């Protein structure tokens, strides 16, 4: 009954292995059906296996004909076209894309226009983010065919595109006319499988390549696991959904327990990306609803330069208008009406700020329309003409630092000659403060 | 190419072969052949590989849902655009799956929206789902909310109480119980023929039997509960062309023929069924001339198809059963249903002509203890209201509010008497109907809260729980404002106020 | 923030959404957040026990209150004005003919008969 | 030419900038703002009665038959 039909059509070392790697893994007897080979013989090999006997990996129409086979077989089967599907009714196979969907949202919502050619995959990716998007107010923005694309390139930035293997190369054959192959853009795939474009980015299970040894032992584990299940309380025919014997396995101490729709619930995903020099560089991964990456800053660690803008304003943090405050840890942010502030010199801690100068800062930059990051410096308070050198907002401003600085700063010789000042829209002067 | 069939009889078959042979006689040499279906889908899966393999290669359906899988799965392992002829499992129609297969006759869903058509036609606003738990039920539920919905304008059928159901059950009493008192007196069936029946026995023993009680169903059930039990009174319909093996073979190959000689313009199995995976263009390009094919109309109609390879414009008729039997009553015809020159019986099935509403005199009405407003004192010892007319002659109108929990968390009855409840009085006594009182055991106006865990917008408090259902109609010094304006209308205001602070001297 | 001071409100019914919408005075609706009362007795005898100062809600019911008790002051000014209406569901002719039935009340003279009825002689 | 402005003005410019509608203004001269006499109504009753203006704006009290009508 422990028949493990391993076709490769190949994996000498698999094929020799057999026993050897079961009993690695190594109740009761676990052998393996070792065959090779077209449905025909398919379907030959397992009469023969039901008959007198009482996990599958090609490259990649399969998915119909094994889940039929195991419809009229009434057998558990595993896939490692692995993952691909609606169900049809009771049968037992394994292979998700709204799951993909979900964490690179995430992802970029962390850290715009979407498109696609032909698929059911088209309108179910758009039903999903529509239910995705339309909460947590992220923002609604721009919700043969190389001629199209030239007459829309409609204006956004984050590109986000599916097809299937015959689409990417037959379109980039004109690089996509707008450079956005390069640093420009970006370009997001759901990544169904896995002349040439760059900065593309992609997700995967957490095996994306660990070992066929490695796979095919994790598929001889989950078969002896859901066996053992069917073994509980004692719970095949010839000429059912054991799903529910599927609630929990932990091989490899990893999320292994499956859905009653053969699904994984809660696995582990990996988020990776293709340098310019075709290596498929892990950006992070993902598993219980919490993501680890590398460290970005603002939007540059995702290699982005400038689209055709933003500002680096550094200021001082003191008390009169200029306030701060941690942010909530219930939200994770600041508060509705406030401005994210970064005090960092370049953990990071966020703290966000508010005041008069924040107010007329985001004002003129709603009617004016520039984007902005905010710097705190950790060098001086203003400025002073020290050894020759500057520090604070003069220091940073002098040195192209930053390139632009506001808050309480007063209009001087030497500051007026290295800084060339603005109009002094609020009042001061030097006054005293006494007691009464 | 080639033809093929798949076709369990001869004389059939024999039409087929004089088709095919008419068929070719018109302006290549291809030929066809139908293979019978042995008692096993694995059987049906080899033989149809076998032909495959001894072939260069339409599929039909002997009278269930076992034979347009496995020919279509082997159909797309080389991806071959196969088509059936007497199929109507949405599973098939959507394609997304079965993308080597395509259907001639439309599915269940063009009659649901010939049945959304019907019931605008007749000026009825209420309904009613009852529909299985079944993914095909749920796409026919689907295509009816999807039809209402892109209704941008004109009030419009509000279409609520979409409950489900499981096949095979029963006890179904009690839902349909509680689906009694809805208002509504117009429903619409979606279940198999077993199911069907089950639920049809259940009103029986039931009262839903009298005037009110109207519905209408589909072709899957009405022809399995005319055998054994089927009472009158039902609305029902029936396909336009019925069931006619020799026409439907006739029209598969005339359309066949149209496309094989459209597509000979400017146009060969790789290798019949075994050792050979590769991809075939020639299939898309049957695709796209079978949607762009414009095949002269035969028998059955005007032959026009939509995206998924379904005849559109939906020639439909409508039976009734009367009197145990059907009884032709109308034709519908791409936007116009012309009822026959018979009487119409009535839908309910009495002598009566049915509205197709009911009015409910009983109201359930909560309210929150405000001081000025509204007056809560503990009941009596034997549960009535103590007497007391103020210091001038007046009576003070005090009803019993039974809705408060203790605070414990005990509905006891209070009394209750204020302005709420005496102007209730009085718009009670001016239309004439009953109603009842109650509090709310949280004591909360309500808020629109994103809920934790979550990320939708909720409703609690009063108008919450009044959404939740039990409750039917506020009173209570409410104030007016934008999102409980839009998520729910008032009435003109009647007590005027604004905001002010209270301090101590 | 006038922490000496009290500024208290009802946690959910009607100055929530009101504060909240508010966008400005963000601050003002915390506060009352780590102020907010359920229920306008508490309120009511917070401000006896002097362990609360100023406490914004509706107009009539405020100054019935305060005419009844006749013990503290009421001196906020009607920045705000709003009606009381009466809710159900979005298909209703009820809706109609209430809101018929309420205009001649108002037009009768019903209306303030028995806000004479009710709100006269618990006057200082 | 004889142009207008008000409160009412300020109003229905607000909402019209807020909501996207053209619109044009027309006086009425008959009656001031309507009766049922006769049967018949005038002034901004009569015209929005008859479908002659769509809508009418101004300093109107609601009543029985007005906002039956």
């Amino acid at each position: 009954p422990l028949n493990v039909a391993l076709v490769f059509s190949y994996a000498a070392e698999a094929a020799r292995l057999g026993p050897a790697v079961a009993a690695a893994v190594r109740l009761d007897v676990r052998p393996v059906a070792l065959v090779l080979n077209d449905p025909r013989s398919l379907v030959l090999q397992l009469c023969d296996l039901l008959s007198g006997l009482r996990v599958f990996e090609d490259d990649s129409a399969v998915a119909p004909i094994l889940d039929f086979l195991s419809a009229q077989t009434s057998l558990p089967i595993v896939a490692v076209g692995a993952a691909l599907t609606p169900k049809e009714k009771g049968s037992t196979f394994l292979q998700s894309t709204e799951q993909q969907l979900q964490v690179i949202f995430e992802v970029l919502e962390e850290y715009f226009v979407a498109v696609t050619t032909r698929a059911p995959g088209h309108r179910a990716f758009l039903s999903y983010i529509e239910v995705l998007t339309d909460g947590s107010l992220v923002g609604w923005e721009h919700r043969a065919g190389e001629a199209v694309l030239s007459a829309q390139l409609v204006s956004a930035q984050i590109r986000l595109l599916f097809c299937a293997r015959e689409e990417a190369e037959p379109v980039f054959r004109a690089a996509e006319e707008a450079g956005l192959t390069g640093s420009g853009y970006v370009w997001f795939m759901v990544g169904p499988q896995l002349p040439l474009p760059a900065g593309l980015f992609a997700v995967r299970s957490a095996g994306w390549r660990d070992d066929l040894a490695r796979r095919v032992a994790a598929g001889v584990a989950v078969v002896a696991r859901g066996a053992q299940a069917l073994l509980r309380d004692y719970g095949e025919l010839g000429h059912e959904s054991l799903h529910r014997y599927f609630m929990n396995i932990t091989w490899d101490n990893r999320d292994y327990s499956f859905n009653e729709d053969g699904f994984l619930v809660n696995p582990s995903l990996v988020v990776i990306s293709l340098t310019r020099d075709r290596t498929w560089e892990v950006v992070g991964s993902w598993e219980q609803q919490t993501l680890r990456l590398k460290y970005p800053l603002w939007s540059r660690y995702g290699r982005f330069l400038q689209p055709v803008q933003h500002l680096t304003v550094a200021t001082l943090e003191e008390r009169p208008f200029v306030i701060v405050e941690p942010a909530d840890p219930i939200s994770g942010t600041c508060i509705r009406d406030s401005v994210p502030c970064r005090s960092q010199l370049n953990r990071p801690e966020k703290r966000c700020c508010k005041g008069f100068c924040i107010d007329i800062l985001k004002r003129l930059a709603h009617t004016i329309g520039f984007s902005y990051d905010l710097y705190l410096v950790t060098n001086g308070k203003h400025g002073k003409k020290i050894d020759g050198v500057w520090n604070g907002m003069i220091g940073e401003v002098f040195y192209q630092r930053a390139d632009m600085a506001i808050g309480s700063l007063t209009i001087n010789e030497e500051r007026s000659e290295i800084v060339d000042f603005s109009v002094p829209f609020v009042e001061t002067g030097i006054s005293v403060m006494v007691a009464r | 190419v080639n033809i093929g069939a798949v076709l369990s009889t001869r004389k059939h078959e024999q039409m087929f072969r004089e088709a095919v042979n008419q068929a070719n006689k018109r302006h290549i040499q291809l030929n066809a052949t139908s293979v019978t279906h042995k008692p096993n889908a694995i059987q049906m899966a080899l033989s149809v590989c076998e032909d495959l393999i001894s072939s260069q290669v339409l599929v039909s359906h002997p009278p269930d849902h076992f034979t347009p899988t496995p020919v279509s799965y082997t159909a797309g392992f080389y991806r071959i655009p196969v088509l059936g002829l007497t199929t109507r499992m949405s599973i098939y129609s959507d394609k997304s799956i079965h993308l080597s297969f395509l259907r001639t006759v439309p599915p269940y869903s063009h009659q649901s929206s010939v049945w959304f058509e019907m019931m605008r036609v007749y000026s009825w606003n209420h309904i009613i789902l009852l529909v299985s738990d079944d993914h095909e039920g749920r796409a026919a539920q689907k295509r009816l909310e999807t039809l209402l919905e892109e209704r941008e304008s004109k009030r419009g059928p509000k279409a609520e109480k979409v409950l489900q159901f499981d096949p095979g059950t029963k006890n179904v009493t009690a839902l349909l119980m509680e689906a009694k008192e809805l208002e509504a007196r117009v429903i619409i069936l979606s279940a198999s023929e077993d199911d069907a029946a089950t639920v049809y026995r259940a009103a029986a023993m039931l009262n839903m039997t009298g005037s009110g009680y109207v519905w209408l169903v589909g072709e899957r059930e009405i022809s399995g509960n005319a055998l054994r039990y089927a009472p009158d009174g039902i609305l029902g319909l029936q396909l336009i062309n019925g069931k006619n093996e020799s026409a439907h073979i006739s029209d598969a190959v005339g359309v066949v023929a149209q496309a094989v000689h459209e597509l000979l313009e400017k146009e060969d199995p790789p290798r019949g069924c075994v050792g050979n995976t590769n991809i075939w263009k020639t299939g898309p390009l049957f695709k796209r001339v079978l949607m762009s094919s414009k095949y002269a109309d035969g028998v059955t109609g005007r032959v026009e198809f939509n995206e998924d390879g379904d005849r559109k414009f939906a020639n439909y008729s409508i039976m009734n059963l009367q009197n145990r039997k059907l009884v032709q009553v109308g034709i519908y015809n791409g936007t116009h249903v012309i009822p026959n020159d018979r009487k119409i019986i009535w839908p309910g099935g009495e002598t009566e002509k049915p509205r197709g509403y009911q009015m409910s005199t009983r109201l359930k009405i909560v309210t929150i203890h405000q001081e000025p407003f509204v007056y809560v004192k503990p009941t009596l010892s034997d549960g009535t209201c103590k007497e007391e007319f103020t210091v001038n002659g007046d009576p003070v109108k005090k009803v019993i509010c039974t809705g408060p929990n203790d605070t414990p968390r005990h509905t006891v009855p209070q009394c209750c008497y204020g302005f709420c409840i005496d102007l209730l009085i009085k718009l009670a006594r001016t239309m004439n109907f009953t109603y009842e009182v109650h509090l709310v055991a949280d004591g909360k106006f309500g808020t629109q809260e994103r809920v934790n865990n979550s990320n939708k917008k909720e409703w609690n408090g009063m108008m919450g729980e009044l959404l939740s259902g039990q409750a039917d109609m506020i009173v209570a010094p409410l104030t007016i404002n934008n999102e409980r304006a839009q998520y729910i209308e008032f009435s003109k205001p009647f007590k005027y106020q604004g905001l002010t602070i209270l301090v101590k001297k | 923030p006038s922490d000496k001071f009290i500024y208290a409100t009802v946690k959910q019914s009607s100055v929530d959404i009101y504060f909240r919408r508010q966008v400005e005075l963000s601050t003002m609706y915390r506060h009352m957040e780590k102020h907010n009362y359920e229920s306008a007795a508490e309120a009511i005898q917070a401000v006896r026990d002097n362990k609360l100062h100023a406490f914004i809600w509706d107009s009539a019911v405020l100054e019935f209150e305060a005419s009844q008790k006749c013990d503290l002051v009421t001196t906020g000014e009607l920045f705000f004005r709003s009606g009381f209406g009466i809710g159900m569901r979005k298909d209703s002719p009820w809706k109609q003919n209430v809101s018929l039935s309420i205009l001649k009340s108002h037009e009768n003279g019903f209306m303030e008969d028995l806000d004479k009825t009710w709100v006269r002689y618990q006057e200082c």
